RNA sequence: GGUGUCUUGGGUG
């Protein structure tokens, strides 16, 4: 079970930088696209573990 | 530390071009060499000039606590010779993409087998290991520049399902790695 | 130059922490104890 | 367009300043608090829609309430200049009518600055008192805010039972400066003790007294 | 009777250009900053900032100004281009573009020119920089001029060459300086990395006793000078075996060694402290370890 | 990190559409904003003109030095902030009355421009077209350079008396002008707050000083679930507002008291 | 972009020639003063974009620490190409990517 | 984990990998044993918390010993009051209740 | 019956 959530956040990962790299990540107020990247991703992998 | 004369002699030898003979007109493509932090010249072709180079060094032409740091996106070239660097031995995985040794480690069998007599068959030891090109030393600024593998199985993808050994990492984004 | 001399022995004989000037100096190289470093800091007389 | 912004805000300000007049003590009619925007600019714009500046000021005199409480509370002038910038020719003008008509207390509301030359002819003009605000200031009434709790000044006599209760000097008092923006409002001047009653999520309510510096 | 053992100095390496941001309420927003030494020696010998003044959307001069060792004010770099012997403004410029078709470093460029625009040869501008070199008050023009020309000689770029006839290596020199300032400048590239573990160096035994034996072998010749001017005067032979009082070299090497002030005794403030230490000798692996120390 | 929390009115807090509005109305935007590149052009002569693309416009806008500055809108900056450009040559116009002669083109023009004439001129130009892309105002509060359409779970009331969330929105922003956005119609100016109490302390008076300098204690106090007693943090911000004026805890602040010399020198 | 001089060797300004109303060019140094191509007298930019594909050189297919991607190559149908992101290094660029093949040396992308 | 290098964490990364093996995420448990990319991330941020721990202990002491001198000479007095050495009052009933 | 002063470095809490 562990490892497969942990598998699941990793692609889930692999699709957040896919959509950041071809222009379609969704901003937030007061942060950038790059701040916005890692802050979700932040979000991802802390839920993950 | 070591004397920069060899060093300047093999760069003039080899091709750099001076800087009492620049003309940014002409060399918009040129990649600039320094030595030491002091810029010495121009190449037009800096890719046979650092083959040469460190072929020397692994050879022990030149002193194996020499720097050889290309650098790509700032179209530069440098060596260092300074005393005080810090630095650490590695493997030489074997790099040139033209025979069947290619992609794996250029030390072999024979070697350690060597290393364990004390001699070689016509005193064998880790300095002999280093002039014979299957270590090398980096400091700090050349490490910005290799590909490193981290233990000699990660240099082949394996295709497992041991609950308690650690998962060797994926390493799946990059298609082929050198 | 002598009166000079007196006035910089009295004063750092009380505040040898003067700005802009060198500090009256011992035989062995460290500056004197004056009044003042005696009443000031954590080790000094009225925290230490 | 951005006349109706302008009208409207000196429509706002003219409401805060009467507020202020009546918070102070004067009686203020109820048909001038409940002054609306369109009859403000009713009774003060023209054809061509700019305010005359003059006929929004006022004369006020005290409540009963506040006569038998602040025994010292006079008659009040509030004037709403016509000049942006203010020389001493405005403030010589104010003051030789304030004194001429033995106005107690007189409230200046400038729109852009009032300069040193004419800002020192303010103490100047005993037994009168002169005080000045600028209009942007006075666009939002700050005693409504929620964070400022309820000024009172107290009377001479309470004052002293105040100091005579707990013992106390003059300087032993928590200090309010006279150019504190509540104040400013309730025209504090040095000596006068304000009580302020607020909010205590201990003990619910509780009483605190400031003297003015 | 005391085993001491000399800990490892780290210090930033010598012969690189590094470029740093500033903070808000400074004019200057990116200093370009070298610190020059020999190979032979491996010694410290000056040092020379070249800073952007003009903040973002303020400081309306977006000049760049070097700064020379020696000299109170800081002189703009055209002036020191035309000082080291390349006038026009096309040389100038050109020693800064390797690539006609950029267009932004050549937009920065402009507001450089024109508050240097005043010269146009090498005595003019080169006494500008004598005006500044914090001597005695009142020099004339001529031999100004030889002090601010020995300045641009030597302290400008040792590390290159301090000779003469050797001016065009050191132009190059602060048109790649230049360069790497407008990359910074425009955002191209990131600011340099201080803690970057590539850019340092670590100072052992050798070149600590090197720099302490230096200071004290300096000390012992003005003690030789300071005796021959007087025996000298005497007009006797003499043998030097009495003219060296050898105990300067052996009390200097001793009392650093000893108290691990590395310095001369009487600048024991202001010196580095704990340079040596009382190896430890607890247990073999404390010494293994502090054997390595740094 | 100087920030406000600007509560709206209440027929405004429930509607998104008007919040957005007064969003934009409280937002700080210049020049620049809106600027995509900026060139200077010598037009030796007004009636006429060098080039081939506002000829028409000029000659539409008709039935001083030759010198010309051709600045250039993008469309979409345009677009996002609800700006024209009509309100901007008027603003440009408001300020600058009868030193500059405007030419624009239109709004539906395939190109968004603008032209200015003065009335050697090749650094007069420089000078006037750097202070109009860093000193001309469009809308807005200066000092306020974001803002933020924030939600906040208010507890309020039912009319049947029982308490029940209700989901507003807020605002917040950066940079701080607390008198001036309280001013700005559509706010509750009456519950407008500053995390810089210094300004709370210029505008409101001591008083919401106190409230203000208790709410950030409690707030960096109790941030990671930490409870101090009330009594503590409240004898704390009494200190600091018992003169009339903000007494900060340091020498500059402890050392301007009236007490005796020997507790000013033990610290 | 400002030329040079052609005899001085400084740069030329631009001037006005009031008697015939075309814009000059003056040098500051010398008297020669020539007839110029371009009435644009000054520029400003602040949404540029030099630097976006410019970060590439030929040998840049020797760089063994950049990662490689199966993307097709437009050009040559090489299944081999390596890649990187924007070597503009301000705050609110893209992660849009760049593609280089080591095939062609052509650069290309995914869009 | 930042680019300490250029472009990557650690020279075992390629150039611009995101990923998060490669930006610091720890895979495995401690029984598991940590990979030594992993196990020097993870002693990059044990770094970090031990610095802190001993810088942030002196700005602390410094604001508690502030807050003492500020707040020494003040008691509550017999008639419920709460002032200072001067005799000020502060609070006219201590802590309002 | 009277067991001296200051700095540097390494640790413990
Ligand atoms: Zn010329
Ligand atoms: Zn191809």
């Amino acid at each position: 079970e562990i490892t497969h959530a942990i598998s699941s956040a990793k692609e889930q990962v692999q699709e957040i930088i896919y959509k950041a790299q071809h222009n379609e990540l969704e901003l937030k107020p007061g942060m950038t696209l790059r701040e916005s990247f890692e802050g979700e991703v932040s979000r991802t992998l802390n839920d993950a573990r | 530390g070591s004397p920069s004369e060899p060093i300047i002699n093999f760069l003039e030898e080899w091709g750099m071009e001076p800087l009492e003979d620049y003309d940014p007109a002409q060399h918009t493509k040129s990649t600039r060499i320094f030595v030491n932090g002091v810029w010495t010249g121009i190449h037009r072709d800096p890719s046979m000039l650092v083959s040469t180079m460190r072929d020397l060094r692994r050879s022990g032409a030149i002193s194996p606590e020499v720097s050889i740091i290309r650098d790509i996106r700032e179209r530069e070239f440098k060596i260092f010779t300074d005393v005080g660097r810090v630095y650490r031995p590695l493997f030489i995985v074997e790099d040139d993409e033209s025979k069947d040794n290619k992609g794996e480690l250029r030390i072999t069998k024979e070697h350690i087998r060597k290393i364990q007599q004390g001699y070689d068959d016509d005193v064998y030891g880790w300095s002999s290991l280093v002039t014979s090109g299957v270590i090398e030393y980096v400091d700090g600024e050349e490490e910005e520049t290799i590909m490193i593998a981290m233990t000699p199985e990660d240099l082949q993808t394996r295709s497992l399902n041991d609950t308690a050994k650690r998962i060797k990492p994926e390493m799946s984004t990059s298609s082929h790695h050198t | 130059e002598v009166e000079q001399l007196l006035q910089f022995h009295v004063a750092t004989y009380m505040d040898n922490d003067i700005a802009g000037q060198p500090q009256a100096l011992q035989k062995s190289g460290r500056p004197v104890k004056a009044i003042r470093a005696r009443l000031k800091g954590k080790e000094g007389r009225l925290r230490g | 367009e951005d006349n109706n912004r302008i009208i409207s805000r000196l429509w706002r300000s003219f409401r805060t300043v009467k507020e202020m007049a009546a918070d102070r003590g004067y009686f203020i009619s109820q048909e001038e608090m409940d002054q609306s925007l369109e009859e403000f600019r009713s009774k003060i714009c023209d054809s061509m829609g700019n305010p005359q500046r003059k006929l929004m000021s006022f004369l006020a005199n005290p409540t009963p309430e506040a006569l038998e409480k602040y025994s010292d509370l006079g008659t009040l002038w509030v004037e709403f200049c016509d000049e942006p910038s203010v020389g001493i020719k405005t403030m010589r003008n104010f003051c030789l009518r304030i004194q001429e008509k033995n106005f107690s207390t007189g409230i200046f509301i400038y729109q852009n600055n009032i300069t040193p030359s004419a800002n020192k002819m303010i103490p100047t003009v005993s037994p009168a008192i002169i005080e000045t605000f600028q209009e942007s200031d006075l666009v939002v009434n700050i005693t409504h805010h929620e964070l400022v709790p309820k000024h009172i000044r107290l009377s001479d006599g309470e004052k002293s039972q105040l100091l005579q209760r707990y013992k106390l000097k003059e300087s032993q008092l928590p200090r309010i400066q006279r150019e504190d923006p509540v104040a400013r409002y309730l025209g504090l001047k040095r000596g006068q003790v304000v009580k302020i009653i607020r909010r205590s999520e201990t003990s619910g309510r509780y009483a605190s007294y400031r003297i003015c510096l | 009777g005391s085993e001491k053992v000399l800990i490892a100095q780290e210090r930033s390496a010598a012969n690189i250009v590094q470029v740093f941001k500033k903070a808000a309420p400074s004019p200057i927003s990116h200093v370009a900053e070298i610190r020059s030494a020999l190979e032979k020696g491996s010694r410290l010998i000056s040092t020379m900032q070249i800073k952007l003044y003009g903040r973002e959307d303020k400081g309306t001069g977006r000049t760049i100004k070097a700064t020379l060792p020696y000299v109170k004010q800081d002189i703009p770099i055209v002036i020191v281009f035309r000082a080291l012997g390349v006038v026009p403004d096309g040389e100038i410029l050109q020693h800064i573009c390797y690539d006609e078709n950029d267009w932004q470093m050549l937009e920065m460029l402009k507001p450089c020119i024109e508050e240097g625009f005043v010269i146009q040869d090498k005595e003019v501008a080169l006494d500008f920089i004598g005006r500044r070199g914090s001597a005695a008050l009142g020099i004339r023009r001529e031999k100004r001029i030889q002090y601010a020309k020995d300045i641009l000689q030597k302290e400008l770029l040792p590390h290159i060459t301090q000779e003469e006839g050797f001016e065009t290596r050191k132009t190059f020199f602060l048109g790649y300086m230049v360069n790497r300032l407008l990359l910074c400048a425009l955002e191209r590239k990131d600011q340099d990395d201080r803690d970057h573990f590539g850019k340092k160096r670590l100072d052992l035994a050798g070149p600590l006793l090197a720099n302490l034996f230096r200071i004290l072998f300096r000390k012992l010749t003005r003690e030789i000078y300071r005796y021959m001017q007087r025996c000298i005067e005497t007009d006797r032979d003499f043998n030097l075996n009495l003219a060296v009082k050898s105990t300067t070299i052996t009390s200097g090497l001793k009392y650093s060694l000893a108290t691990g002030n590395w310095g001369e005794q009487k600048k024991a403030m202001s010196s580095r402290a704990g340079v040596s230490q009382v190896l430890n000798r607890y247990t073999y692996s404390s010494t293994l370890s502090h054997l390595r120390r740094t | 990190t100087p920030a406000l929390t600007v509560y709206l009115d209440r027929e405004i807090a429930l509607d998104i559409e008007k919040a957005k509005v007064i969003q934009s109305s409280i937002e700080y935007t210049t020049l620049k904003n809106v600027t995509s590149a900026t060139e200077i052009y010598y037009d030796p002569d007004p009636t006429s003109t060098v080039i081939e693309e506002d000829f028409d416009t000029v000659e539409a806008y008709f039935s001083q030095s030759p010198w010309l500055l051709r600045l250039e809108l993008d469309r979409a900056r345009m677009l996002d902030k609800q700006l024209t450009m009509n309100q901007v040559a008027d603003k440009i116009s408001e300020v600058f009355s009868d030193d500059l002669f405007v030419m624009w083109s239109e709004d539906n023009a395939d190109k968004l421009i603008i032209r200015c004439r003065v009335i050697e001129e090749d650094q007069m130009l420089k000078r006037i077209e750097a202070h109009m892309l860093d000193l001309i105002a469009l809308r807005g509060i200066p000092g306020i350079s974001k803002v933020y359409m924030v939600k906040h779970k208010v507890s309020v009331p039912d009319e049947s008396g029982e308490y029940k969330n209700e989901e507003l929105w807020a605002l917040e922003t950066d940079g701080i002008n607390l008198a001036e956005v309280m001013a700005v119609p559509g706010v509750d100016s009456s519950r407008t707050y500053s995390n810089s109490f210094v300004e709370i302390l210029s505008v409101l008076g001591i008083e919401a000083t106190r409230s203000s300098l208790y709410k950030e204690i409690l707030n960096v106090i109790a941030f990671d679930g930490s409870y101090v007693n009330y009594r503590h943090m409240a004898l704390l911000v009494d200190v600091m507002t018992s003169r009339g004026y903000l007494m900060a805890i340091t020498r500059h602040g402890i050392n301007r008291a009236d007490t005796g010399a020997l507790m000013r020198c033990s610290f | 972009s400002f030329r040079f001089c052609l005899e001085c060797n400084n740069m030329l300004y631009p001037k006005e020639d009031k008697e015939n109303q075309r814009l000059l060019y003056s040098c500051r140094n010398c008297d020669y003063t020539e007839l110029a191509e371009d009435p644009k007298v000054y520029r400003h930019e602040l949404i540029t974009n030099i630097g976006e594909t410019a970060g590439i050189v030929d040998d840049i297919g020797q760089d063994p620490t950049l990662p490689r991607s199966d993307k097709e190559c437009p050009e040559c149908h090489s299944r081999d190409c390596v890649f990187f992101q924007s070597q503009q290094r301000r705050k609110d660029t893209n992660m849009t990517l760049f593609y280089v093949c080591l095939n062609c040396k052509k650069t290309f992308r995914d869009e | 984990i930042a680019f300490g290098f250029a472009d990557r964490s650690l020279p075992h990364f390629t150039k611009d990998d995101f990923s998060p093996e490669s930006k610091g995420f720890v895979e495995n448990s401690y029984l598991r044993g940590l990979t030594p990319q992993e196990f020097f991330f993870h002693a990059m941020a044990g770094r970090e918390g031990l610095i802190d721990t001993a810088v942030k202990t002196a700005e602390t002491g410094y604001i508690q010993r502030r807050l003492v001198k500020a707040l020494e000479d003040i008691m509550v007095h017999y008639d419920g009051t709460t002032r200072n050495s001067l005799g000020d009052i502060i609070q006219f009933l201590y802590g309002e209740d």
